C-alpha cells in the first residue's frame, strides 16, 4: 500500500503554467496604448540614439586615414 | 612556331649535364675502388634519366605551343605531365607515374601563372601609389561590367529585365509572354 | 471549444505517460479516455457549427516562422472536410 | 580499462578484434585496378556529374508568381 | 570597459583564480570545477544582459568602444544580428561542456578547466572582431589549446587525432590567410566598416574565392577533406567534443557571412554550383557512411558532417531564407549535437567503458530516461518538426532548392537518410530485443546531472522549434545587408 | 492486481538521500535561475524588427489605395 | 481489350450560360462548355 | 501470470505495474489540472474565434452563449424598431 | 469535370447492379469450395502453374524482396565501399 | 514514409517558391491563375507524399508490416485515421 | 492614415533610397542609405504579407465565391509577389545605372 508524492515534476509545469500566465497578463500594454512602468525602463537604458552611429563614424574615418598613412609610406619611391 | 625536337635536345642536354654532375659526385663518393669509368657504368643511368626528363619535357611544351598555337601557363603544365609522367616510368610503378606527372605538372604551372621571382618578377614601372589608389576607391562601377562578368537572372534583374526575358523566349521557344488577368472585371 | 479539441488529447497524453506513476494505470486510462470522449462529443457539435450551419471557423493564435515572404502561423480553420473527417 | 571505473563488461574478443581491424585498416590499403575504379568513381565522375548538372541548368527557371501563358524556362 | 570585453574578460579572471587559490587555502579539485562554472555562468549572464539591450534593427555594430589609440594590430569589438546568436550559444554551450565532464576528468583537473576557460575567450572573440585579420587571429589561437586538450585528456588514439586536426586546420588557414593579406594590400585594412565598402575585381574576387573556400571547406567540414573531424571529436574529452561539434564547426558558417559574401559576391554566384556540387556529394556520401559507421560517437561525430553541408548550402544560396536557415540550422546543430555526443560519449562510455555499437541492445529496459531524452535527440537529428532542427533545414533547403533546383532535390533527399541513420542507431542501442548479454553489470539510469544536460539541450531545441521567431527576429534586418542582387522595378528608385 | 510503483530516481536508494557534487548550486540558480530572468526581461523588452516597423508603413502606404480602410480618414 | 470495347459518351457535355466566365475568375482562368467545338 | 521486473529502475510512466495506492487522489488533482488549462484554452477559443457568417437564431448553434463575436452581434442585433 | 449526373441517369442498369450480381455469385463459389467440394482448390495449389501463382501472391507481388535487395541493401554497400575504400 | 515526406516536403517548397507562401486561402485562391505545369510540379510531389501515407503500390509495404503492433494500434492507426492522411 | 507612432519616429530614413549624391568617404551618409534601401524593399514586402492577410478573410467570407468576389486582392497580391523581394543594397551600392542609355 505505498503511496507516490506528486513530486517536484508537478510543481514545476503547474507552477510554469501559472507563472507564463500570470507574467502574461501583467506585461500586456493594457487597453490604452501607454507602455507599464516597467516597459519604460527598458526604453530609458536601451536608448542609443545616435552613440553606435557617432562612435562608428569616428572609427571608420580614422582607420581609413590610418590605411592611407601606411599607403603613403608602403608605395613610397626608392 | 617552334622546332620541337631542337627544343627537347637543348632541353636534354642542358637538366641532364646536371645529371652528369650529379653522377661524377657519386662516382667520386663511392668506396669502393671503382676507377674513373662508372661514371657512365654504375651511374649512367642517373645522368640518362636526367636527360630524359629533361627531353620530355622541353619536347612537350614547344609541342604543345605548336599543337594550341599559343604561350601561356598551360604548357609549362603540360610539360611538367609528361616530365612527371618520365620519372616514374623508371620506378614501374603506376602510381608513381600519375603521381610525379601530376606534383611536376601542378608545381612547373603555378610557377608560369604567378611567375615566380626566381629569375625576376615583371616591374610595373608606374606609380604604384596610383594604382593602389584606383583599386582602393573603385567602389562603385557601370553595371555593364558586372553583367558581362555574372550575366541576367539568377536574382540578378536589372530594370528591364521582363522586356528582354520575353523577346529570348520568343527566339528560342516561339511563344508569345502575356500573363493573364487575375481579376475578371480586368 | 475549436481550440479545446486540440489540446485535450495532447494533455492526456502528457499525464499519462509523464506521470504514469503519479495515476497509476487506472488512472491513465480514466484521463486518456475522458479526454478524448470530451473531445469527440464537441467534434460532433462542431459537425453542426460548421458542416450544417456553413460557418468555417478561423482560429489563428501565434506565428510559427516568419522570414520575408512565408508567415506560417499555428493558426487552425474549420471547414467542412475537417469536421467530416 | 579507462580512467573512471566502469562497468564489468564480457568483452568479446572476437567484437575487440573486429572493432579495432576497423581502425587500422587504413594501413593496408593499396592501389589496385579495383581500388582505383571505385575511389575514381566517387571522387571524380559523381562529383563532376553533378557539377555538370548544376553548371548546365543553373538560371535555367524561377517559379516565383508563374501564369498561365507564362513559362518557368528563364533562359 | 565595454559588455563586449567584459565577456572576454571573466574567462581570463576565472583563469587566474583557479591557478592561484591554491596560495590562500591542498585545496580540493571540486574548488576548481565551481570556480570555472560560476565563471562560465557570469559570462552567460553579461551576454544575456547584452541580448536584451540589443537592437534587431541597426546597420551599425552595437556595444563598441571607442579605442582612437590606433596601433598595428588592434582589437576593435562589436556586435549585430548575425553574430549575436553565435555569442548567445557559445555562452549557453561551454557551462553544459563543464557539467558534462564533472566526474570523468579525474586527473590535471587545474589544466582541463584552464583550457576549457581560455578556449571561451577565444571562440567568443572570434565572433566579436571587427576586423578580418583579427577573424582569422582568433579562429588559429584554438589550436594550441585544442591540440593539448586532446592529447592530455583524449582516448587511445588521441596522438594522431590531435595532429590530424592541428595540421588540418592549419593548412587550409594558411590559404586563408593568404587571401586576407592580399585583401588588406588592395584596401589598406581589414577593418570590416570600410572593407565591405570595397569593390574588388572579378578575377582577384576569384582568387580571394578558393584560398578562403580551402579552409572553409577543411573546417565545414566538407567530404573528403573531413578525416580530422572523425579522428579529433571522437578522441576527443566529451567536453571537448561538445565544444568541437557545437561552436568550432560554427566559426566557418559565420565567417562565410563576413569574407565572401559582402566582398566576393560574383565570384559566389559564379561558383555556386562547384559550392553545390561538392555540397550535395558531401549529404549523400556521409549519410550513406555513418549507416554503415560502427562507433557510436562517429556516427554522431558523422552526422555532423551531414547536417553541416545543409547549411553550407544555406549561405550561399542568395536568398533571405537560406541564410535565416543555414544560421537557424547551425544552432540547432550546436544543442542536439551537443546532446547527442552526452548520451554517446558521457552516457554510455561512462558506464561500458566502449563505443562500439556490437556491445548494446535494450538499454530502454533498464535506463528509461535515457531512451526518452535520446528519441529526442534522435528525432531532432533527423529533422523532427517542432525541433529548431526541422524549422532550419525546411529554410536552408528551400533556398538551395531555389537557388539551383538540382542541388536541392539532391541535398532534399538527406530527409530520408538522416532519419535513417539516427532512428537506425537510436534502435540498436534502445530497442532491438532486450538487454544485452554482454553487460554483466546492470546498468543505472541517468543520473541527476545527466538528465539535467540533457533536459536542458532538448528544452532549447523544442521551444525554438515552436517559436524560432525569437531568433528570427533578430537575423531580419542584418541577413538583408548580405543579400546580392536587384528586382526590375524596386532597382533605381528615383 | 497492481505492483506498488517502484525504481530509484537518480539511482538513490530508498535508504539515503541523493548526494550533491557541487554543480547544482550554480546550474539550478545561476543558469537556469538567469535564464528565467532573462525570460520575465523578454516580455517587457520593446520590439525593434525590421517587419513590424514595415507593417506600420505598409499599412498607410495600402490605406491610400482601396485595400485598407484609414481609421482616421482626412 | 477495354480500348477496343468501351462504351462512347451517350450524353452530349452540359453547357451552361454565359460559360460561367465571371464565376470561374475571369476570361484569364478556365470557363465551362459555352457554344463550344463538338466533342 | 506477470513477468518479473527488476525493482531498481525508475520510469516516469509507472514501469511494470505501477498503481499507487493513491491513484484515485492523484488522478482527480491531474484531472482538475486538465480541467483549468481547457478552460484557460476555451477563454481563449472563444476571444479569438473569427466567422464572417452569423448563425441563424432558431438553429441548434451552442457556440452563440459562450463567444464574443457573436454575443456582440445579437446584442447589437436586438435593437430593432 | 462533372461527371455525377451521367452517373445516376447514363449508366445502363446492368452494370449499375453488376457489382451485387457478382459478389452473391463468387461467394457461392467460394462456399462451394470449401466444406462442399475442399480439394478443387489443392489440385489448383499442387500444379506447377498454381504454386508459382499462389506464392507470388502470398510474397505479396515480389515488391519487397527487390526492394530489399536491389534498394535497401544497395545504400548498405555503397556505405560500405565509402567508408572501407 | 518519411520517403514520401521528402516529395512532400518538395512539394511546399514549390508551393512557396512560386506562391509566396503555403497557406490554403492563398494556393487555392491563385491556383486558376498559375502556370499548368507549375501545378502538374506541385500536384505529383503530394501525390507520392499522399502516396506513401496511404500505401500505394509504390509506397505500399510499411502498412502489412505495421500489423507487429497491438490489434487496437492496427484497428485505430494502420487501418481508419492515418492511412487517410 | 494611421498616425505615425514613437517607435516610427526613430527608425524613419531621412535619406531617399538611392546612392546617387553619397560620397563613400562620409560613413554616415552611406550607412543611411543603405537603410533607406533595405527599409523600402521590407516596407514593400509587408504589403503583400497584409494583402495576403486580406485575402484569407477574403476567400473564407466568399467561399465558393472566391473566384468571382476577391479579384481586386487577388491581382493586387500577385504583382507584389512580381515585385517585392528584399535584394539588399549590395548590387545598388556596387553597380550605377542610368535611364537614358
Ligand atoms: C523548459 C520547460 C520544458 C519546456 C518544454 C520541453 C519539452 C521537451 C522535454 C520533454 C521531456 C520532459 C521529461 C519528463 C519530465 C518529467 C518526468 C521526469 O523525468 O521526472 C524525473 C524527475 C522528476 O521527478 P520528481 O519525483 O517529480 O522530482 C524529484 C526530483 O528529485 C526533483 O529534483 P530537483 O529538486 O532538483 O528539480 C528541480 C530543479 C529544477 O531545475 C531547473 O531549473 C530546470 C527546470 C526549469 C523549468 C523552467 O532544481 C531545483 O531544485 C529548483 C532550482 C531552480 C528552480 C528555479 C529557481 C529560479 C531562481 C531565480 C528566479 O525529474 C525532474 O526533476 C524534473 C525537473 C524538471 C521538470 C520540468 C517540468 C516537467 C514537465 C513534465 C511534462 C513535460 C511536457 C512537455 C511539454 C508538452
Ligand atoms: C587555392 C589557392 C588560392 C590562394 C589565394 C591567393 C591570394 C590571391 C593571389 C592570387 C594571384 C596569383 C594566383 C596564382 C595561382 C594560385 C595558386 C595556384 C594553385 C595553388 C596550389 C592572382 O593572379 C592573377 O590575378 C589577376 C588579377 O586578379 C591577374 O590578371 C593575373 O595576371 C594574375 O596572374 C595574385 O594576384 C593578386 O595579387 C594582388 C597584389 O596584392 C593584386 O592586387 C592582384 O593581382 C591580385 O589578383
Ligand atoms: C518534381 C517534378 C515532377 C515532374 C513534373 C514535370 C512537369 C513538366 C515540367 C518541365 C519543365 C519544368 C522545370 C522542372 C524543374 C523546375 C523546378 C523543379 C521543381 C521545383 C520544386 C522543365 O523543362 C525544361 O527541360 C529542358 C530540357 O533540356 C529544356 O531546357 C532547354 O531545352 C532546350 C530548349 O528546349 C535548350 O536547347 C536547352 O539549352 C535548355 O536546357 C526546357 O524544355 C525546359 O527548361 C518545363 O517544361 C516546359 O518547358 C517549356 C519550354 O520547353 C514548354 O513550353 C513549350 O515551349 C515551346 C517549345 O518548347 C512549345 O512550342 C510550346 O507548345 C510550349 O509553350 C513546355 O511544353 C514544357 O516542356
Ligand atoms: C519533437 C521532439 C519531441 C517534442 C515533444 C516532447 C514530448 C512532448 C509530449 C509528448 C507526449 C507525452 C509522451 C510520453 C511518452 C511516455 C513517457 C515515456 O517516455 O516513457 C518512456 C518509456 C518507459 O515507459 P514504461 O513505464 O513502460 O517503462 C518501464 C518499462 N520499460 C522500461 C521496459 C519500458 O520508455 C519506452 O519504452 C520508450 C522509449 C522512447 C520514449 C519515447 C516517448 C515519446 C517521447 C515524445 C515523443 C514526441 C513525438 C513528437 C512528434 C513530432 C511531430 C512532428
Ligand atoms: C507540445 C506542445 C506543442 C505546442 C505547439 C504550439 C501550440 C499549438 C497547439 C496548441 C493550440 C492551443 C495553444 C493554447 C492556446 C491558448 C493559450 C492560452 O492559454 O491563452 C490564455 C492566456 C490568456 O489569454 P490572452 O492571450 O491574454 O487573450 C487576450 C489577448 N488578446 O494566454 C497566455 O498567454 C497564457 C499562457 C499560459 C501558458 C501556456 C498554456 C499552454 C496550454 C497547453 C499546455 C501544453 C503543455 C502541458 C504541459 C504539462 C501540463 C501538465
Ligand atoms: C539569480 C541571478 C539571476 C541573474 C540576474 C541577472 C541576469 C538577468 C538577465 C537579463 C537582464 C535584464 C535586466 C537588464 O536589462 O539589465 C540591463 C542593465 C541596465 O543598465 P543600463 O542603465 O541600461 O546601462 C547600460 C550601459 N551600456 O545593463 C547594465 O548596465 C548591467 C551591467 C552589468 C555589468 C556586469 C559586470 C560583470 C558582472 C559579473
Ligand atoms: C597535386 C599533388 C600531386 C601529388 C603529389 C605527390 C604525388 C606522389 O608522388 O604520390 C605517389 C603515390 C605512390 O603511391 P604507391 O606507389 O601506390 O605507394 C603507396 C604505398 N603506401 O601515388 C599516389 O598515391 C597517387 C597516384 C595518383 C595521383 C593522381 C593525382
Ligand atoms: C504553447 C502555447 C503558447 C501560448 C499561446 C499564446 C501566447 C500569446 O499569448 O502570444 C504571445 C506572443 C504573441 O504572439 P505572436 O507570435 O507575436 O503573434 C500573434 C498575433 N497576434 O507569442 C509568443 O511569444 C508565444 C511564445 C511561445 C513559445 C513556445 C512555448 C513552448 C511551451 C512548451
Ligand atoms: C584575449 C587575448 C589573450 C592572449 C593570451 C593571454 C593569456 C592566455 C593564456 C596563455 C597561457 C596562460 C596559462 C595560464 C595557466 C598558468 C597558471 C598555471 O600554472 O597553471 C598550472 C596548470 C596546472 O599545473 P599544476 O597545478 O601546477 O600541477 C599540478 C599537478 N598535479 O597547468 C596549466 O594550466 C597548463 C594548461 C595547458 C596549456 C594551456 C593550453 C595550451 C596553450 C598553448 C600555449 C601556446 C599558445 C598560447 C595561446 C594563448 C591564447 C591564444
Ligand atoms: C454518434 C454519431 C452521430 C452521427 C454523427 C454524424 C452526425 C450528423 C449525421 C446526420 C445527422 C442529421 C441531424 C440529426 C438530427 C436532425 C434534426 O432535425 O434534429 C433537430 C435538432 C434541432 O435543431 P434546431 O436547428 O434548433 O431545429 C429548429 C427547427 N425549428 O437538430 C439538432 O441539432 C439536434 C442534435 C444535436 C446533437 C448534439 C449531440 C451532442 C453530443
Amino acid at each position: 500500500n505505498v503511496e507516490e508524492p506528486l513530486g517536484a515534476a508537478f510543481y514545476i509545469a503547474v507552477g510554469g503554467i501559472a507563472s507564463s500566465f500570470v507574467i502574461y497578463n501583467i506585461s500586456r500594454p493594457g487597453p490604452n496604448g501607454e507602455p507599464s512602468s516597467l516597459h519604460k525602463w527598458f526604453s530609458k537604458i536601451s536608448d542609443y540614439k545616435d552613440e553606435w552611429e557617432t562612435r562608428n563614424t569616428l572609427m571608420a574615418a580614422a582607420l581609413e586615414q590610418a590605411a592611407h598613412d601606411k599607403h603613403l609610406l608602403l608605395t613610397a619611391e626608392r | 612556331p617552334k622546332d620541337a625536337v631542337h627544343l627537347g635536345l637543348k632541353g636534354a642536354a642542358v637538366v641532364g649535364g646536371i645529371g652528369l654532375l650529379f653522377a661524377a659526385v657519386r662516382t667520386s663518393l663511392a668506396r669502393k675502388n671503382v676507377g674513373p669509368w662508372a661514371i657512365f657504368t654504375r651511374n649512367g643511368k642517373l645522368a640518362a634519366t636526367f636527360a630524359a626528363v629533361g627531353g620530355a619535357y622541353d619536347f612537350t611544351r614547344a609541342a604543345a605551343a605548336n599543337l594550341r598555337e599559343k604561350e601561356d601557363w598551360v604548357n609549362n603544365g603540360i610539360g611538367g605531365l609528361f616530365a612527371g609522367a618520365t620519372m616514374g616510368l623508371t620506378t614501374g610503378r603506376i602510381p608513381r607515374v600519375l603521381g610525379f606527372a601530376a606534383l611536376t605538372g601542378v608545381v612547373l604551372a603555378t610557377a608560369e601563372y604567378a611567375g615566380s621571382g626566381l629569375r625576376g618578377v615583371f616591374k610595373r614601372d608606374v606609380d604604384e601609389y596610383e594604382r593602389k589608389e584606383f583599386l582602393r576607391k573603385n567602389r562603385r562601377r557601370p553595371i555593364e561590367e558586372t553583367l558581362a562578368e555574372i550575366g541576367e537572372g539568377r536574382g540578378i534583374k536589372p530594370p528591364g529585365y521582363y522586356e528582354r526575358r520575353a523577346q529570348r523566349l520568343k527566339e528560342k521557344y516561339g511563344v508569345d509572354i502575356n500573363p493573364v488577368c487575375a481579376d475578371p472585371d480586368q | 471549444m475549436y481550440l479545446s479539441i486540440i489540446i485535450l488529447p495532447l494533455l492526456g497524453s502528457v499525464v499519462s505517460g509523464f506521470f504514469g506513476r503519479k495515476v497509476g494505470v487506472s488512472g491513465a486510462q480514466l484521463i486518456t479516455c475522458s479526454s478524448v470522449i470530451i473531445t469527440t462529443i464537441l467534434s460532433i457539435i462542431a459537425f453542426f457549427e460548421v458542416g450544417f450551419n456553413n460557418i468555417p471557423v478561423t482560429i489563428n493564435i501565434f506565428r510559427w516562422i516568419d522570414s520575408e515572404w512565408f508567415i506560417i502561423n499555428w493558426g487552425f480553420q474549420y471547414d467542412s472536410l475537417t469536421v467530416s473527417m | 580499462m579507462a580512467g573512471l571505473q566502469h562497468y564489468k563488461i564480457a568483452m568479446d574478443p572476437a567484437l575487440v578484434r573486429l572493432g579495432s581491424m576497423i581502425s587500422n585498416r587504413y594501413k593496408y590499403f593499396r592501389w589496385t585496378k579495383r581500388t582505383a575504379l571505385v575511389s575514381f568513381m566517387y571522387v571524380v565522375v559523381v562529383p563532376s556529374t553533378i557539377g555538370y548538372l548544376a553548371y548546365k541548368t543553373d538560371g535555367l527557371w524561377d517559379l516565383r508568381a508563374k501564369r498561365r501563358g507564362d513559362l518557368i524556362s528563364e533562359r | 570597459m565595454s559588455l563586449l570585453y567584459v565577456l572576454l574578460i571573466i574567462p581570463i579572471i576565472g583563469i587566474f583564480l583557479i591557478s592561484t587559490i591554491d596560495s590562500f587555502y591542498f585545496f580540493n579539485v571540486s574548488y576548481y570545477k565551481k570556480i570555472a562554472l560560476i565563471t562560465t555562468i557570469l559570462n552567460l549572464i553579461v551576454s544575456l544582459i547584452i541580448y536584451i539591450l540589443f537592437d534587431f534593427s541597426n546597420n551599425q555594430f552595437q556595444f563598441i568602444q571607442e579605442n582612437l589609440d590606433l596601433s598595428f594590430y588592434d582589437i576593435y569589438l562589436g556586435v549585430d544580428g548575425v553574430s549575436i546568436y553565435f555569442v548567445l550559444l557559445t555562452t549557453i554551450i561551454m557551462p553544459i561542456a563543464l557539467v558534462s565532464n564533472w566526474n570523468s576528468i579525474t586527473n590535471n583537473i587545474k589544466s582541463y578547466l584552464i583550457i576549457m576557460l581560455l578556449l571561451e575567450t577565444l571562440l567568443l572573440a572570434v565572433f566579436l572582431v571587427l576586423d578580418v585579420l583579427l577573424f582569422y587571429i582568433f579562429f588559429e589561437s584554438i589550436l594550441p589549446p585544442l591540440f593539448i586538450l586532446i592529447g592530455l585528456f583524449g582516448s587511445s588514439n588521441k596522438v594522431r587525432a590531435s595532429f590530424y586536426i592541428f595540421l588540418y586546420t592549419l593548412l587550409g588557414s594558411l590559404f586563408l590567410l593568404l587571401s586576407i593579406l592580399t585583401m588588406s594590400s588592395i584596401v589598406g585594412t581589414t577593418y570590416f566598416d570600410v572593407l565591405l565598402k570595397s569593390s574588388f575585381e572579378y578575377t582577384t574576387q576569384l582568387f580571394l574565392f578558393f584560398g578562403i573556400f580551402i579552409a572553409f571547406a577543411v573546417k565545414t567540414p566538407v567530404w573528403g577533406l573531413n578525416s580530422w573531424l572523425l579522428r579529433a571529436h571522437v578522441e576527443s574529452p566529451l567536453g571537448g567534443s561538445i565544444v568541437l561539434a557545437a561552436i568550432v564547426l560554427k566559426l566557418s558558417l559565420y565567417g562565410v557571412f563576413r569574407l565572401i559574401l559582402p566582398i566576393l559576391p560574383q565570384a559566389s554566384l559564379n561558383l555556386t554550383y562547384i559550392v553545390y556540387a561538392i555540397g550535395a556529394i558531401t549529404v549523400l556520401y556521409a549519410s550513406f557512411s555513418t549507416l554503415r559507421t560502427v562507433d557510436v560517437k562517429e556516427l554522431i561525430a558523422y552526422s555532423s558532417v551531414a547536417h553541416a553541408a545543409i547549411y553550407l548550402m544555406g549561405v550561399f544560396s542568395n536568398t533571405i531564407q537560406g541564410l535565416e536557415g543555414a544560421i537557424l540550422l547551425g544552432l540547432a546543430h550546436g544543442f542536439v549535437s551537443s546532446g547527442l555526443f552526452i548520451c554517446a560519449g558521457g552516457i554510455l562510455y561512462d558506464r561500458t567503458g566502449t563505443r562500439l555499437i556490437y556491445f548494446f541492445r535494450g538499454l530502454t529496459q533498464i535506463m528509461p530516461l535515457f531512451s526518452l531524452f535520446f528519441f529526442i535527440l534522435c528525432l531532432g537529428n533527423a529533422g523532427t518538426p517542432l525541433t529548431l532542427n526541422f524549422v532550419g533545414e525546411f529554410m536552408s533547403l528551400y533556398g538551395t532548392l531555389e537557388r539551383l533546383p538540382i542541388a536541392g532535390m539532391l541535398a532534399s533527399t538527406s530527409i530520408i537518410f538522416s532519419a535513417a541513420y539516427s532512428i537506425y542507431m537510436y534502435n540498436r542501442i534502445a530497442f532491438g530485443g532486450s538487454v544485452s548479454l554482454y553487460f554483466i553489470d546492470c546498468f543505472r539510469d541517468l543520473t541527476k546531472r545527466e538528465f539535467f544536460i540533457l533536459f536542458t539541450l532538448v528544452s532549447f531545441t523544442v521551444i525554438l522549434g515552436i517559436y524560432p521567431s525569437f531568433v528570427l527576429d533578430g537575423l531580419h534586418y542584418n541577413i538583408s545587408s548580405v543579400v546580392y542582387g536587384i528586382e526590375p522595378n524596386a532597382s533605381y528608385l528615383t | 492486481q497492481y505492483d506498488p510503483p517502484t525504481g530509484w530516481l537518480w539511482g538513490v536508494r530508498p535508504g539515503e538521500k541523493y548526494q550533491n557534487e557541487g554543480w547544482e548550486g550554480p546550474f539550478f540558480y545561476g543558469f537556469w535561475g538567469s535564464l528565467i530572468v532573462f525570460a520575465i526581461a523578454y516580455a517587457y523588452k520593446p520590439d525593434t524588427s525590421i517587419q513590424t516597423w514595415a507593417l506600420e508603413e505598409a499599412r498607410r502606404r495600402l490605406e491610400a489605395e482601396g485595400i485598407l480602410e484609414d481609421p482616421n480618414p482626412t | 481489350v477495354v480500348k477496343l470495347t468501351y462504351p462512347d459518351r451517350v450524353s452530349y457535355p452540359r453547357e451552361f450560360e454565359g460559360g460561367l466566365e465571371r464565376e470561374l475568375g475571369g476570361a484569364g482562368a478556365v470557363r465551362a462548355f459555352l457554344c463550344l467545338d463538338d466533342e | 501470470p506477470k513477468i518479473p521486473y527488476p525493482k531498481h529502475v525508475w520510469s516516469p510512466a509507472g514501469g511494470w505495474y505501477a498503481q499507487p495506492a493513491n491513484w484515485k487522489q492523484n488522478t482527480a488533482i491531474f484531472g482538475l489540472v486538465i480541467f483549468g488549462i481547457t478552460a484557460m484554452v476555451w477563454k481563449y477559443s472563444a476571444e479569438h474565434e473569427v466567422r464572417h457568417k452569423m448563425p441563424e437564431p432558431d438553429r441548434f448553434y451552442p457556440s452563440r452563449y459562450w463567444v464574443k463575436q457573436i454575443k456582440d452581434y445579437e446584442r447589437a442585433q436586438k435593437e430593432k424598431q | 469535370h462533372e461527371i455525377m449526373i451521367d452517373t445516376e441517369f447514363a449508366v445502363p442498369v446492368l452494370f449499375k447492379l453488376l457489382p451485387f450480381i457478382f459478389t452473391i455469385s463468387f461467394s457461392v463459389i467460394a462456399l462451394t469450395l470449401s466444406e462442399l467440394l475442399s480439394e478443387l482448390v489443392i489440385y489448383f495449389k499442387f500444379s506447377r502453374f498454381g504454386y508459382n501463382i499462389f506464392g507470388f501472391f502470398n510474397q505479396r507481388f515480389l515488391i519487397e524482396f527487390f526492394y530489399n535487395k536491389y534498394i535497401t541493401n544497395l545504400i548498405l554497400n555503397l556505405g560500405g565501399q565509402i567508408t572501407k575504400i | 514514409n518519411r520517403v514520401g515526406d521528402c516529395f512532400l516536403t518538395v512539394g511546399m517548397f514549390a508551393i512557396l517558391w512560386s506562391l509566396g507562401n503555403l497557406d490554403y486561402a492563398t494556393v487555392f485562391s491563385l491556383a486558376p491563375y498559375i502556370n499548368s505545369n507549375v501545378v502538374i510540379i506541385i500536384g505529383i510531389c503530394l501525390l507520392i507524399g499522399a502516396m506513401a501515407k496511404s500505401s500505394q503500390v509504390g509506397l505500399h509495404v510499411w502498412l502489412p508490416m505495421a500489423m507487429e503492433g497491438p490489434t487496437p494500434v492496427s484497428a485505430l492507426i494502420h487501418a481508419a485515421t492515418m492511412v487517410t492522411a | 492614415p494611421t498616425p505615425e507612432s514613437e517607435a516610427f519616429l526613430a527608425k524613419k530614413p531621412q535619406v531617399p533610397p538611392t546612392f546617387d549624391g553619397v560620397d563613400y568617404e562620409d560613413n554616415k551618409r552611406l550607412k543611411q542609405a543603405q537603410d533607406a534601401i533595405i527599409r523600402e524593399q521590407w516596407v514593400q514586402v509587408m504589403m503583400g504579407r497584409l494583402v495576403r492577410e486580406e485575402l484569407s478573410k477574403c476567400y473564407y467570407r466568399e467561399g465558393v465565391n472566391h473566384l468571382e468576389k476577391c479579384g481586386k486582392l487577388r491581382e493586387r497580391y500577385l504583382q507584389l509577389l512580381a515585385n517585392a523581394k528584399v535584394k539588399g543594397y549590395l548590387f545598388e551600392q556596387q553597380n550605377y545605372w542610368s535611364k537614358e542609355n
